[PDB]
């Protein structure tokens, strides 16, 4: 029943919420999935402020 | 996922709910546990 | 005519036609494959030979420094058979190879062998088929079944219009290698032509061309024709083709020398095109107006600028027409594309495709291939010509090319096994014709259109693959090559390579333990078509096209048989005749009829030279000269069937059984039932458990004879001879003088196979049939195997039957067998297990094998010997111990008052626990051997050295008797070469056979051979010494165990399991059903004179099922059995054999027309008393399947006995005394005993053991384990109010884990209460769930 | 672990056949235990998802029996012991019972 | 103790699936935690960072992302959401339709002499299934002293055991189940009848509602525990009760 | 008509004499009586045992045009018996799928 | 060409 967690040394996309067909991450920042994910793959920089 | 984000909330009130989660099916000889249930919630 | 050994009982046979070729021998398929596999091929054909030439020799890179093959060798296994079984290991022959390394000159491109270096190197082991075609992997005897998978080659198929909405069929070429990367065509319903590589994303097939760097003028010129256009003098007149205009409307007037031929709007008829033709019409004025519609060939360029007018492939537009004029070309060339028999299919596609130069086709073939990865000339460059043309990564292995080539109508048969240029550019236009209408697609299910992978080709596909995982690290190897510092087996593994071809044959999905529970089992099974395994479709893929039976498994593969349920149709089986072609292709047997005269010269059909020619029927009456009697004969020409002329037929049939497997032709009239019960019967057949006593089929179909030779459980005699001696456990042939090789002693000795556990658990055995000192032939059987009599397959056994509903004891398909059926132990069986007593190492110590078990009385260890043991012989029963093992415990606890109770009672607490082996619950059996296998360094206790002494004993008895037997051969061309010149008939055969040897002779060889008698005497002592001594090694040596296991012990236990009530029992023509009561004897219905009768069929099972067949194989069953109770009455009053002999000459010749003629005049009364104690029984019938015995035929026999003909008797009633109104049938239906035992079936869990992860319970009946209540069940009490049932279901007697013990304790307080709380597997699912990033919680309230 | 695997795929293309695990002990140095031990060291573990057949698709993991549970026998029978002792320890004296619950 | 690496008999382990993916993770994650000890070039810790998270994407949805990362046979590991998903999930699986104790099943056959509120049911069959019935009336009437004397005298099966079970067996109905349970009337409940043999023995009439032949069919016996659940079973599912079919 | 003149001559062909000279009523045919009580089997089956069976089909669905014509009573040649084939086992390939 | 894969060894 304990549980345990693991500290990531870095954020990591939760893959439900980024691959599920209408992708939550994608229509929540209206941003298409393929943009979103030239971002994770550490293709393409990103803007933000 | 869909309820992840959004949030849900199950009450049980089903027969393929209260089989999965190991209670009375509200069906046959169960419903008069649930019917005495919810009076015995806000009497 | 017949043999000795087959006057012993010599079946009647109604078989109207004659036979014409012997049922060959049922086990080729896997014998002579394998047999091609491992075998010395002198030429570069298959075999490992195959192998070796194609990856060796392996040469490095360029580094001067080569490895090429030599020859090879199977030496032979270290283990016979029979001690591989017991032993566990693989029977596997070790595979020398003799390479051989050789190094360069040094800086000379064209250097001489420097080193050269020789040495035969172990690579691997490989499995030996046995004499059957059965391997022996891990002690379990297995069958790598065969494999029907698609023919490599190219298949034009349609996909018809249920690809997309508008009906347009398309169409696609595939080409399917033996070995690389596919490559499929197709066409889209734009008629776009699209290119598709290994299924990847489609292109436009002008891709690839352009890959083969073709320019678009070429690529125009391979696909379409020219049509020409002068400018004579004004505005292009046109050179006309006359067929050009078929099938067209001429929408201008088309004249010539002043001859108006044509109006405009007017179609051409075929008037006009044969006038055009006479009239030679070639060159005609056209208005240009005409030419706005075609397509320009080549490019045209200016000679002023030189520049580029108009591209190839343009469409004319008359703009460019005058700008071509302007310049000064003659001839405007352009594509000629209609809509009907000249498509412009590559116009349109070139249209559609991107590329344009040879760089950006293979950059573009790489992108697709590769996406991701930026494309450089070299990498894509060796992408493309290592998809389709190294001869490495891809082969159409000769097969592939083969069907390749008749596939493209070319002429030769043999070619280089890589695409080329011209076989992809013939694909396209294959699959552009057959797009515009001239060709025929083909179908997957066309048995030419699908090959057979045996075991000899899968096993040997598998060692190729070892040899380039070895050739891999080789070249990595001589890449830092040396020159002497490394022989040829520092370099090779063997591990690759073995451990390919080994998890082939051990685990594969084609590789299955044998169905060994039957003979029919075993060589039905070895002869199986599978769909299925590794480079084939599965269970899902499939589909309802390939599960049907086509018209060409017409004696190539069964209708009928196949196991029924989930692949259906996928795992057909081989037929009784089909071989296998030499590319693989299923081939059968047919009669060459001549001009009229029916040749019996059989002659092998494919599956595609079938459907050519006009083959007769198999049952086509000819009589007396070989012509058809009939004016017109039934026949086949091309999947269909029709009457034809009787100089038209070019084939008959062979027999009348080659279309049925051999697992239906063994079915009485199959003819008269429908397909599906025959299906099911031919089914069950080979689930029939081999009883205690074997009998016959009664009523048969002659295919059990060789069903039973032709299978391995019969030991048949290998040269013909007199039997000497016959044990139960031997028998021992004085082979004749003749056949009797020319110098060595010949007596054959077979040691008979006795009780010995089948995978199935049942036991195969082998009694003699022979007698002392009675002649023998050659191909002739002497001992009985399991399910055997007198070499006739006997599966089970067969019983008086009636079909009468007898009160509802034999209700829905229930069977209500009488007492005296278990009463004669007729269906009791035999069933051997093998427990194992493991005795492994823990860290806590060793594991003992003692007989001072803790908290044991000595009344439970009265059965075990001092080493823990239990006694050979000793009737257990269920929980006995059968092996007392202990296993060191350590300090486990002690709850309060458990501390109290063991200081009041003054008890020191065990140090060590019980782990003892215990038969199984319900289980009697007495134990027929016990075997120890200790790990090499420890000490073999009692039991072991008692074993090793019997074992030594009994193989130092059986070398003996090869001593003497081989030195009795010795002295035999001794005493040859002495009394052939020099004999003393009397002189020397008084005193011993020793002094024999000192004896001489005048100048001669005689004189000689002093030293030949000297060497081969003193040669066979020594050799048999040390034969003796390794004999004793392997006895003695310490056997190879697992890691951490110190001894294992396998007590056999020998059960008898008689028949009962759930016992499943069923004919062969399909019906099955289940005992459902053993009445008395008294209760059965009787017939007039009282005999009782066996089994009591339903007479309501026959009108529904139709399976016709039970009652007339009960109606001339019965007629048999009369004839058995009329011959047994005359050898009770034993008047004399001149009586005896006319009668069974009588029922002999008895028929109409039947091909079986015995004179029992020929016949000794030496012979004829025997062979009517052999019929006492009854007279075994023949009935070959589709020739069977006809109805009036049946009651002539029936009246040849006193019986009558309707065949049904007036029954009494047993109880009552009263008769059965309406007379009943009553016959012998030969009845099996199908293996699914009732006290295999039975199982019951109160409470055991628990899952690990949800604790719910366990699997069933192995780990003792609870029923699944599933959904449907769920659902079905929801359906009822059953709330609270449904909630002890699924939280009390499963999963909650408190409540659960909770609730045994209430059940014995005698409380039938419980508590619910919360099934452990959704807190799984909640820790699950809520261990994504997912958080699900229960709001309390 | 390696030099065993390399050693005994020399022995193995040499020897003809496979070597036994006392020959390891002669061509290595090694007291021919402490090469058993390091056979003995086992492999990876078998994914507890392997199929197996057979029977509805079941895996492996469906067939490991739970050993850390007691089996409700001897949890009825732990019950009835308790209640039995109970029961004694009532005959005795009250000063004498309370001393033997407590030693 | 969800994802076990419980030693399977024989030095062997058996270790699950996620003990892997979560090995990767936390690899590829104390590996990335050095190569920004380190100060590594930035090519470095950017496919560091993608290999984390296709380590954490396999672990929680394997296959969903791209390719399946395989497990050490040859094969995609089952990550969580394929613990959860599909026909063999803990929903469907192991959490809708469970195992259950107290059940058992043999081969059916006719027995017509039966009224058609009962089915014969073996003797063996049972004494297995009421093995707590019978130890808590061995020590009820005291023929046995504690639950292991009588545990004992049930194993050696004396002649007051089958005494013992035809009292404890009377009133007691069981639930015949038959394999695809189509319709609410393939589960009834019968009363036992004590029957030598294997075999459990079903009335005729009732073969129309399970759609039973008599050649092989298997039935499973489940029992009604509790005193509510031989209630329902007696008066909801008898098999003289839905003699009608509900559709 | 083969099925009709089988039943016509199956279901009444008992012909009997009370007191007098010939009456007919329905058979005690044993067959005929499994098939008419409604135990098992229906005329169709009855028709295939007694009167020539069906017109099987190929697996396209083509019908072909010449019927099995002999029943289960006289014999199937091996023709008959593998256009029989055919059907037999599109209906088990589909029970299994149902 | 940045898209059009889901490898990270090609990445
Ligand atoms: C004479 C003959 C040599 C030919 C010259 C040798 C070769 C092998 C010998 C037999 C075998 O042992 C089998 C058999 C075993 C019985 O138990 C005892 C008798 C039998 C008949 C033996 C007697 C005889 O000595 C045989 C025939
Ligand atoms: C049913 C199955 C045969 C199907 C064909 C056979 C083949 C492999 C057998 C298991 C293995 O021994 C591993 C394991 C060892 C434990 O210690 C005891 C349980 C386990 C699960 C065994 C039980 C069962 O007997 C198995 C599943
Ligand atoms: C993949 C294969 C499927 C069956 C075909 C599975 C099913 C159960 C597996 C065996 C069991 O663990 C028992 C045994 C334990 C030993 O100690 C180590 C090896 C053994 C032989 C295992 C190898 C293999 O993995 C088996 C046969
Ligand atoms: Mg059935």
């Amino acid at each position: 029943e304990r549980m345990g967690h693991i500290e990531l040394a870095s954020p990591t996309a939760h893959i439900w919420f980024l691959k599920s067909l209408p992708s939550r991450i994608g229509l929540l920042l209206d941003m298409p999935l393929r943009d979103i994910e030239r971002v994770l793959y550490f293709e393409s920089y990103v803007v933000i402020e | 996922t869909e309820a992840a984000v959004a949030g849900k909330r199950d009450e049980l009130r089903g027969l393929k709910e209260n089989v999965i989660v190991g209670r009375l099916i509200p069906a046959g000889t169960g419903y008069a546990y649930h019917q005495d249930r919810m009076r015995r919630r806000a009497a | 005519v017949y043999s000795y050994t087959e006057k012993k009982r010599i079946r009647k046979d109604f078989g109207k036609r004659p036979q014409v070729l012997d049922v060959p021998y049922l086990l080729s398929i896997q014998l002579d494959s394998f047999q091609k596999f491992i075998e010395q091929d002198p030429e570069g054909q298959y075999g490992l030979e195959a192998a070796f030439r194609s990856v060796f020799p392996i040469q490095s890179y360029s580094g001067n420094s080569e490895l090429q093959y030599v020859s090879y060798r199977l030496g032979e296994p270290v283990f016979d058979v029979q001690e591989c079984q017991i032993r566990g290991v693989t029977y596997s022959a070790p595979l020398r190879v003799k390479l051989r390394l050789v190094i360069y000159e040094r800086e000379a491109p064209e250097g001489t062998v420097k080193d050269i270096k020789e040495q035969e190197v172990y690579m691997g082991e490989i499995p030996l088929m046995t004499d059957n075609g059965t391997f022996v992997i891990n002690g379990t005897e297995r069958v790598i079944v065969s494999q029907l998978h698609r023919s490599p080659g190219v298949f034009f198929d349609s996909d018809k219009g249920k690809t997309h909405s508008s009906g347009k069929v398309l169409y696609n070429a595939r080409i399917i290698p033996y070995r690389g990367s596919w490559l499929d065509f197709e066409f889209d319903p734009k008629d776009n032509l699209f290119v598709r590589i290994d299924r990847r994303r489609k292109l436009p097939a002008t891709i690839i061309l352009r890959a083969l760097n073709y320019t678009t003028e070429q690529i125009l010129d391979l696909f379409f024709e020219k049509v020409i256009f002068e400018i004579r003098d004004n505005k292009l007149q046109m050179e006309l083709v006359p067929e050009r205009l078929r099938g067209e409307t001429a929408s201008f007037d088309i004249e010539a020398n002043g001859k108006v031929y044509v109006e405009k709007g007017r179609r051409i008829t075929a008037r006009h095109i044969r006038q055009l033709e006479k009239d030679d019409v070639k060159l005609i004025e056209v208005p240009v107006e005409y030419i706005a519609g075609k397509v320009v060939a080549k490019d045209y360029i200016d000679e002023s600028t030189g520049e580029l007018i108009c591209a190839a492939n343009m469409e004319l537009s008359l703009d460019l027409l005058a700008k071509l004029s302007q310049s000064g070309h003659k001839r405007i060339e352009t594509l000629f594309t209609n809509d009907l028999d000249h498509g412009p299919y590559i116009s349109e596609t070139l249209r559609v495709d991107p590329t344009n130069d040879r760089l950006s086709a293979l950059v573009e073939i790489y992108r697709m291939m590769r996406p991701g990865e930026p494309p450089t000339r070299e990498a894509a460059e060796s992408l493309f010509e290592n998809l389709f043309f190294s001869e490495d990564r891809y082969d159409l292995s000769a097969v592939g090319r083969m069907k390749f080539n008749r596939s493209l109508l070319r002429e030769e048969i043999e070619g280089s096994g890589i695409l080329s240029k011209d076989d992809i550019i013939d694909v396209m236009k294959k699959l552009i014709d057959i797009r515009n209408g001239k060709g025929e697609v083909d179908d997957i299910d066309h048995l030419g259109n699908r090959r057979i992978r045996s075991v000899g080709e899968m096993a040997e596909n598998q060692f190729r693959v070892g040899l380039v995982r070895v050739e891999r690290a080789v070249k990595e190897r001589l890449s830092l090559g040396d020159l002497d510092t490394l022989m040829p087996q520092d370099m090779i593994n063997a591990k690759p390579i073995s451990a390919a071809v080994k998890e082939f044959f051990g685990s594969s999905q084609l590789s299955q333990f044998m169905d060994q529970n039957n003979p029919l089992s075993e060589i039905t099974h070895k002869r199986r078509i599978s769909a299925l395994g590794p480079g084939g479709l599965t269970r899902e893929r499939a589909g309802f096209e390939v599960r049907d039976v086509h018209p060409t498994h017409y004696g190539r593969v069964c209708p009928i048989e196949t196991p029924e349920g989930p692949n259906i149709g996928l795992i057909n089986s081989l037929s009784v005749y089909a071989q296998t072609n030499e590319y693989g292709f299923l081939e059968t047997p047919y009669r060459k009829v001549t001009d009229g005269v029916v040749t019996d010269e059989i002659h092998y059909l494919s599956a595609i030279e079938e459907g050519n020619y006009v083959i007769a029927q198999a049952n086509s009456n000819l009589d007396e000269e070989g012509h058809f009697v009939e004016d017109l004969v039934t026949c086949r020409s091309k999947g269909e069937s029709s009457l034809f002329s009787r100089d038209q037929v070019d084939y008959m049939d062979v027999s009348t059984q080659q279309v049925v497997s051999v697992g239906a032709s063994l079915i009485p009239f199959l003819e008269h039932d429908d397909a599906n019960r025959a299906l099911m019967g031919a089914n069950m057949q080979r689930q029939a458990v081999p009883t205690l006593r074997a009998d016959k089929p009664l009523v048969g179909t002659g295919m059990e004879r060789a069903v039973a030779v032709d299978s391995g459980v019969t030991a048949v005699a290998k040269r013909g001879g007199v039997v000497q001696y016959v044990d139960a456990s031997r028998i021992v042939i004085k082979v004749n003088e003749d056949e009797m090789y020319p110098g060595e002693a010949g007596i054959d000795i077979y040691n008979l196979t006795k009780y010995t556990r089948s995978n199935q658990n049942t036991c195969i055995n082998q009694m003699p049939c022979v007698s002392l000192g009675e002649p023998v032939e050659r191909g002739d059987v002497l001992a009985d195997g399991p399910s055997t009599d007198l070499g006739e397959l006997a599966l089970g056994q067969n019983m008086r039957v009636a079909f009468m509903p007898w009160n509802g004891y034999n209700f829905e398909d229930s069977i209500l067998v009488s007492e005296r059926v278990v009463q004669e132990d007729r269906f009791t069986t035999i069933h051997i297990q093998e427990l194992a007593c493991v005795s492994r190492d823990t860290k806590l110590g060793p594991e003992e094998i003692t007989a001072d078990i803790p908290n044991v009385g000595e009344a439970a260890l009265s059965k075990l010997d001092e080493s823990g043991i239990v006694y050979i012989g000793a009737e257990v029963t269920g929980g006995d111990i059968l092996v007392g093992k202990v296993t060191p415990k350590g300090e486990t606890q002690l709850t309060p008052e458990e501390k109290l109770l063991r200081a009041i009672f003054g008890e020191k607490a065990s140090d060590v626990k019980d782990s003892s082996l215990r038969v199984p619950n319900g289980v009697s059996g007495t134990v027929i051997d016990v075997q120890v296998f200790t790990r090499d360094g420890v000490e073999k206790d009692k039991r072991a050295l008692e074993i090793e002494e019997m074992q030594l004993k009994q193989a130092k008895k059986d070398l003996s008797e090869e001593l003497q037997i081989l030195e009795a051969g010795l002295f035999s061309r001794i005493r040859a070469v002495l009394v052939a010149g020099g004999v003393e008939a009397e002189k020397l055969d008084k005193l011993p056979r020793d002094r024999w040897l000192e004896l001489g002779l005048t100048d001669e060889e005689k004189q000689n051979q002093l030293e030949q008698l000297a060497e081969q005497y003193d040669e066979l002592k020594h050799e048999f010494e040390k034969k003796l001594e390794a004999k004793r090694r392997k006895i003695t040596q310490g056997d190879d165990l697992a890691p951490g296991v110190l001894k294992i012990v396998k007590v056999y236990l020998a059960v008898k399991r008689r028949i009962q009530p759930g016992d499943k029992m069923a004919g062969r023509h399909g019906n099955k059903g289940v005992i459902s009561k053993i009445n008395p004897i008294e209760d059965m219905p009787y017939d007039e004179n009282g005999t009782p009768v066996d089994i009591v069929l339903n007479p309501l099972g026959v009108p529904s099922r139709m399976n016709i067949g039970q009652i007339l194989e009960t109606h001339l069953g019965m007629a048999a059995k009369g004839i058995g109770d009329k011959i047994n009455a005359m050898l009770k009053q034993q008047q004399e054999v001149a009586k005896l002999r006319e009668f069974i000459q009588r029922a002999y010749d008895l028929g109409a027309d039947v091909r079986q003629k015995v004179d029992l005049s020929t016949f000794s009364d030496e012979e004829v008393m025997r062979l009517a104690e052999n019929l006492r029984k009854g007279m075994p019938i023949a009935t070959p399947v589709f020739d069977g015995a006809k109805e009036a035929e049946i009651k002539e026999l029936l009246k040849l006995g006193d019986l009558p003909t309707s065949g049904q008797i007036r029954l009494y009633d047993g109880r009552t005394g009263e008769q059965f109104e309406r007379p009943v049938t009553v016959g012998y239906m030969y009845m099996l005993k199908l293996n699914h035992l009732v006290d295999d079936k039975m199982h019951a869990r109160s409470t055991g053991s628990y899952s690990l992860v949800t604790q719910q319970p366990l699997g069933g009946k192995a780990q003792f384990g609870g029923q699944r209540f599933g959904e449907m069940e769920v659902w079905a009490l929801e359906a009822y109010g059953a709330a609270y049932t449904l909630q002890e279901m699924l939280t009390v007697k499963s999963d909650d884990v408190n409540g659960r013990t909770k609730m045994y304790k209430n059940i014995v307080d005698g409380n039938h209460q419980m508590e619910p709380g919360m099934p452990e597997s959704f807190n799984v699912l909640l820790k699950e769930i809520r261990s994504l990033g997912i958080n699900i919680e229960l709001e309390d309230e | 672990i390696n030099k065993l695997n390399r050693i005994s795929r020399q022995m193995l293309q040499e020897m003809g056949r496979e070597p036994t695990p006392e020959e390891l002990a002669e061509r290595m140095l090694m007291p021919e235990d402490k090469i058993r031990k390091v056979l003995k060291i086992a492999k990876e573990p078998i994914s507890m998802e392997t199929p197996i057949g057979d029977d509805e698709d079941s895996h492996l993991g469906d067939f490991i029996e739970d050993t850390t549970l007691e089996l409700p026998l001897d949890s009825a029978t732990t019950e009835s012991l308790r209640a039995a002792t109970h029961d004694v320890l009532a005959g005795l004296t009250a000063r004498e019972a309370k001393v033997l619950r407590m030693r | 103790d969800l994802r076990p690496l419980v030693p399977l008999d024989g030095g062997r382990f058996a270790t699950s699936d996620l003990n892997d993916l979560y090995r990767r993770v936390i690899n590829r994650n104390n590996r990335l935690k050095r190569l920004l000890d380190l100060a590594a070039p930035d090519i470095i810790v950017r496919n560091e960072k993608r290999m984390l998270q296709e380590a954490v994407d396999a672990l929680l949805d394997n296959g969903r992302r791209g390719r399946a990362i395989t497990g050490s046979n040859k094969r995609p590991l089952k990550s969580l959401a394929d613990m959860i998903k599909g026909k063999q999930g803990r929903f469907r699986q192991n959490l809708l339709g469970k195992r259950v104790d107290y059940s058992g099943r043999s081969v059916i056959t006719v027995g017509p002499y039966l009224r058609l509120h009962q089915c014969g049911l073996p003797k063996k069959m049972a004494l297995e299934l009421f093995k707590p019935f019978i130890y808590g009336k061995l020590e009820l009437r005291g023929l046995a002293t504690t639950i292991k004397a009588a545990k004992k005298m049930v194993e050696r099966e004396e002649a007051v055991v089958w005494d013992i079970l035809d009292e404890v067996i009377r009133e007691h109905p069981v639930l015949l189940n038959r394999a695809p349970t189509l319709h609410r009337l393939g589960i009834q409940a019968f009363e036992p009848v004590l029957i030598e043999g294997k075999a459990i023995q079903l009335h005729p009439l009732v073969c129309a509602a399970y759609n039973a032949d008599f050649d092989g069919d298997q039935m499973a016996v489940h029992v009604p525990l509790t005193l509510e659940a031989q209630l329902e079973a007696r008066a909801l599912m008898m098999s003289t009760n839905n003699i009608l079919s509900p559709a | 008509r083969v099925s009709k003149a089988m039943m016509d001559n199956l279901q009444t062909e008992t012909v009997i004499n009370r007191d007098g000279q010939e009456e007919k009523q329905v058979s005690f045919n044993s067959i005929y009586m499994m098939a008419d009580s409604g135990a098992r089997g229906s005329a169709a089956q009855i028709r295939q045992l007694a009167g020539m069976r069906g017109l099987m089909a190929k697996p396209d669905g083509s019908i072909i045009e010449t019927p099995i014509t002999a029943n289960f009573r006289e014999g199937l040649n091996v023709l008959q018996y593998f256009i029989s084939t055919h059907g037999a086992r599109k209906g088990l390939a589909d029970t299994a799928l149902k | 060409e940045i898209g059009r894969t889901t490898d990270p060894v090609r990445m």
